[PDB]
């Protein structure tokens, strides 16, 4: 359910979601175009650390201003 | 020409799942 703007892509709401899981994770490389960091839509706050900056928030409007790219 | 993109990701226009 629309937890932030959009997970991988643009079109719809994360098919898997509960908490606005602001996941700034790179795994090792970060192979997608150039993620705009944290969005979420997953479950719990099980780690939130290491090389994974996670701003897991269970608020209603976790998505402050509809800006994606910008200029 | 033609080959536009299947590139957007982060919103602007349609999808990047193709």
């Amino acid at each position: 359910i629309r937890c932030f703007i959009t997970p991988d892509i643009t079109s719809k709401d994360c098919p898997n979601g509960h908490v606005c899981y602001t996941k700034t994770w790179c795994d090792a490389f970060c192979s997608i175009r150039g993620k705009r960091v944290d969005l979420g839509c997953a479950a719990t706050c099980p780690t939130v650390k290491t090389g994974v900056d996670i701003q897991c928030c269970s608020t209603d409007n976790c998505n402050p201003f509809p800006t994606r790219k910008r200029p | 020409y033609r080959g536009w993109k299947h590139w957007v990701y982060y919103t602007c226009c349609p999808d990047t799942p193709y």
